[PDB]
């Protein structure tokens, strides 16, 4: 039906990952993504939510690292009454966001052991933890995961229990590295340059330099995110009135002179 | 910031439920509200 | 406007109020003050009615065009409590 | 025109102003590399002057000091949650000015969760709320300033790398008071005129070579705070003196 | 009003405080252990035209219920009979007269910054009563020996304190006017003897006076009064003079 | 009458200092080991003070939680209270003209102590619901076992407030230090228990018992005397013959 | 009176000490080891105490929450706060002069001892903002599965809390220490289990089991013995079974 815009690249690994996502799309099982920092695993997860979930299924992007107070993390589970300073109205909504949908998280490494254990004791049985006194709800919610650290690495560290690590990781979706892609990286760079030229509302073509491409190849670019491409496009944007830009700045503090 | 049943703050508001307020709502009686308003304005001295 | 022309918007007699303000008798002045308080109550009632009408119109227009374009068969469910929460007014008042 | 507050005659200052004008035409996140007492919203004032929402001034007010829980509450405020009652989104940072540019300061003290919320703010992201779901999305640009080198903090692992990178779309370096040497006399004269106006002094009676030498020898940590203190001392003294009165300095403690 | 220390530097500071008292500019000065600068400023305000005005001095250490803004504007309506016997509020009492502030070092820094902002804006509002403030009545505060380093350390907002007071009261040295401190001690001893219904002052040995100089009076008048009181109470008689000086009330025997 | 023990010459000087303190209405602090009973001494002094017929406030420190002064100390007799509004008596208000003893005041919150000291020095009630704060002539007393000299230096209490809160603070000599009222207290407790336990008479402390008492370090002081009486309660089973070893330490285990 | 006496010399001495202390109403502390049963011994003593026709109701010490320590100490008078349901029954008020046998005394927090400091005083039940404290002398008694003198050395508890115990701390001998009625206790426990296991009779496991227990540390002094007996009975599930090959090591893992 509707396809989100994606960068064009000759990366058969990306196509295989897409095909695997399509295969797991009819399936309703936990999905784990091995995406590193800046790999845009969130975009892949959303694309899955387009197909893996039922059409127009609820989606929610809550990061456990974003949680401020572990008490609020408890509040992330529904509270009936008598919680916190004001118990007048209580609706966590996260389980409501969970209900009729999937669960997507990023960098699930930082969670406290209790948080992870509660998550296991909720997901595996399907029942919902309630902060206030109430019968738990067996909300049918899928689970999708995307983290940088190796699952065996945490197992050696012991952060995730064997039951928790296993039941958490049913399918593995390795995200290709940006440094892994070279030609597909260049094609996606050109596509992002075109998109940025459209966004900046500049009719003139952006243009590129061979030395700039060589330097970009030299750049580590650990994050395959549009953010690194956006930084490149901003370095281009610092130059104007020339059909093809020359050179670029790695960082604003860099080359301050 | 998760303590329970701590010191109670002084209430700085009241419900103040008045039959005047309910009649003011009039359940959105519309034309009926117009007729009631006319009747009151007739009963109200120095009105209109 | 929800028949703003048909809305009464009646007001008390300013000339009679001035006469009541100029009343020599203290009891007559107190009666005039009570009448003025009643008139202020009526004005508050009318203003509240108008404000509720405007807020309800805004809340309906938040989704009415979507329902009108989508069609009768394409009508999304509507909750009175949800509408009141969106308007932030009392749910019983909206009902 | 925003009264052209803190008119910096420095060529580097002019280039920074032009860059800020370019950024204000844009509506994307931008980083302001500032220092304590330097560029205290003066660049933000220029940005508001050149803001796309020129008619509708942005919230600005980047400077803020609060506790960790307090900053988190400033991020997310719900009427039922927390101690305060009947006030949801009490900070209302995005509610302060629709669109415009969200302005932040002292991001170093922000927690890892706070930094993550900041990162989600940098990209297209939903509002923060203690309870319920916040599908409400208010588009608004991002501006921020801290006095530290966040590259070290990321290297030290004290802030989110993604937040540091995405926020650092284009870092706006700032010059400190020590950077301003030739324009210092002009800033002093402008502050003297402003003080004479505010203190009802007839005019700037004049400076002294000893006063200028002392001001130069002064550390002057603040770009304008040192100037402000010097101006206040000179206004208080010369208002009665009606003369340069050598150098008038302000010290928190006085002995003999 | 009452007898006070009269050190030369203290005399100059008192003259400056009296000169500033006619102006209704806000007052906020750091305070020593003996302090007394606040009392001097109060006497100056009594001398100035600000006299006969309200002198509400709130030691900002106790917060009741929400307080904060509710503390600032204590007129709260609702959950009551519909009429309040006396709910003017801190701002209203501050309006029309001198507004002294105490216990401010431990008061919330946010509370202080909000009060300083209201010092110009005056955006007072509350359910029981609201007012645009801007009463222009003079304000006073007790910084309580606040360190500017703490503002540099960030414990308190530097701008919040700077906008509050453009000027402050200096602290005279405790060493100054040591002989007059003996006179103040004698006056306090006479006052206590009248309070204790003592017959008369039996006198003091010069050695005890020299020992008092050695103690250096770390609490200044505050320490001196306590030391004199302890000496009189331990004396327990007015037959002969006292030649014993106790540096501290804590002692071993 | 109410006073007990005091046979020591240091205790005599303490009684003289109490007589001196009676002239001054200013509050003071009583210092002594656990079980000192200096609180009872202060209460007897207050009875012998100017208000011969007056109230007294026990007012233990760790009895008010999450409550300001106007909840239990000052009270909320006025209306406009949080939520429901009603009359509510206050201990500090009700005790005016009497005695307001603080039981273990050293173990009180530091900021709350600072606020209380600021209120006391000013002498204004403040609070809410009242037209006039006025002043209270209640006798402010305190008695504990901790040593403030170290806690104040550690920041456990406000130094300036402690200096203001301190006027005629005195430390009683240890009961173990006196080592004289041993026999007197032993006889008094023996009589009290024999009356209580309905015993015919006191069996008496033998020479071994006296030697053990003399050698006793007596960390509990008067509380150690109470412990000795409790041990003699076991010796009450031996009321027929003189008690050989009345002294006992509960920490040690028999057989 | 529904407690099986140890029927041993040390047990008989403990029962005698309990009977001697039974008329005494002063505070008590129990230093019996794990699995002592003083929860039942003190109850039987209260049944045989002076206030035999008295309302005796114990309560758990560490069970009280951190937020409402004052509420546990005494019910708030409801003059203030959202509460509008008069005064809750205070701990001393709930006791009403009866037995309030303190369990889990060792695990209390510092604020608990701080409240007990006031509780040391006779009666004086002061609610939240109440008129005047009420004197309620209730039989006080404690127990400590941990070592109270060791705690005092660590300083976790208060010295006054140590002073709270008015009588000697009765201590139960270890199961290894007594080992006297182990056979008879095992027989009674086996009979009780067989009645519970719906078996009219069953050969008890005592052949070499006494020797094994003599070789056993038996930390679960009263509990684990009967627990193992019942476990072995359930595993065997047969009456015509000799008293052999019966053992319980639930923590250990069989091959
Ligand atoms: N194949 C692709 N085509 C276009 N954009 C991509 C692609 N992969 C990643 N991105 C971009 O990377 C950005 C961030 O990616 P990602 O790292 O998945 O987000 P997160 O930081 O939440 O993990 C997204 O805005 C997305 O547009
Ligand atoms: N100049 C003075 N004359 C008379 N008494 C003084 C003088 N200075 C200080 N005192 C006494 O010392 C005490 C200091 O009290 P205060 O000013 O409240 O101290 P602080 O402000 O440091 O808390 C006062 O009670 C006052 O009686
Ligand atoms: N003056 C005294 N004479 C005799 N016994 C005393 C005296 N003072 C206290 N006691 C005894 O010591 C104990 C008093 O302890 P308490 O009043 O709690 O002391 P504290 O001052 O440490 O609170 C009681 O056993 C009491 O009989
Ligand atoms: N004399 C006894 N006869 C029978 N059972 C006993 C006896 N003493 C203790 N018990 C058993 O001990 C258990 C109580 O545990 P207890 O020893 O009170 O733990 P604690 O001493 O740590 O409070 C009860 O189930 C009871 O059956
Ligand atoms: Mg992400
Ligand atoms: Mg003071
Ligand atoms: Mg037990």
């Amino acid at each position: 039906a509707e396809y989100k815009d994606n960068l064009l690249g000759e990366a058969n690994s990306f196509l295989e990952v897409l095909e695997q996502v399509s295969h797991l799309a009819p399936l309703d099982k936990p999905v784990l993504i091995i995406g590193e920092r800046g790999t845009g695993k969130e975009l892949i997860a959303s694309r899955l939510h387009y197909l893996s979930s039922r059409w127009q299924g609820p989606f929610i992007s809550l990061n456990c690292a974003a949680l401020n107070e572990n008490l609020l993390d408890s509040e992330l589970f529904g509270h009936e009454a008598g919680a916190f300073t004001g118990a007048q109205k209580r609706h966590p909504g996260r389980f409501e966001r969970a209900d009729g949908g999937t669960l997507f998280l990023d960098e699930l490494a930082t969670a406290p052991m209790m948080v992870q254990e509660k998550l296991l004791r909720v997901i595996e049985y399907g029942e919902l933890e309630r902060v206030g006194g109430s019968q738990p709800l067996q909300v049918n919610v899928r689970l999708v995961c995307a983290t940088n650290a190796d699952l065996p690495a945490m197992v050696n560290e012991g952060t995730f229990r064997a039951d928790l690590l296993d039941r958490l990781a049913f399918d593995v979706v390795q995200l290709p590295p940006l440094r892994e892609r070279e030609s597909d990286i260049m094609l996606m760079a050109e596509y992002f340059a075109i998109q940025m030229c459209r966004e900046i509302k500049l009719p003139l073509f952006p243009g590129f330099t061979e030395r700039a491409r060589e330097t970009l190849l030299n750049y580590r670019w650990p994050g395959n995110i549009r953010e690194l491409k956006n930084v490149v496009e901003r370095s281009v944007y610092r130059h104007g009135t020339s059909d093809y830009p020359l050179d670029d700045i790695i960082i604003d503090p860099f080359k301050r002179r | 910031m998760k303590q329970g049943l701590q010191l109670r703050l002084s209430q700085q508001l009241a419900m103040t439920p008045q039959l005047q307020q309910a009649i003011r709502l009039l359940q959105l009686s519309t034309l009926e509200l117009q007729q009631e308003l006319q009747q009151a304005l007739e009963s109200n001295p120095l009105l209109e | 406007e929800l028949n703003a022309d048909s809305i009464p918007r009646l007001k008390i007699n300013q000339q009679y109020a001035a006469m009541g303000n100029s009343a020599r008798n203290d009891a007559d002045g107190q009666f005039i003050r009570s009448n003025l308080q009643e008139a202020r109550w009526l004005i508050k009632s009318l203003e509240s009615r108008n404000d509720t009408l405007l807020r309800v119109s805004r809340c309906i227009v938040e989704q009415q065009q979507a329902f009108f374009e989508q069609g009768e068969e394409y009508m999304k469910p509507m909750v009175l409590a949800d509408i009141a929460q969106a308007v932030e007014m009392h749910e019983s008042t909206i009902s």
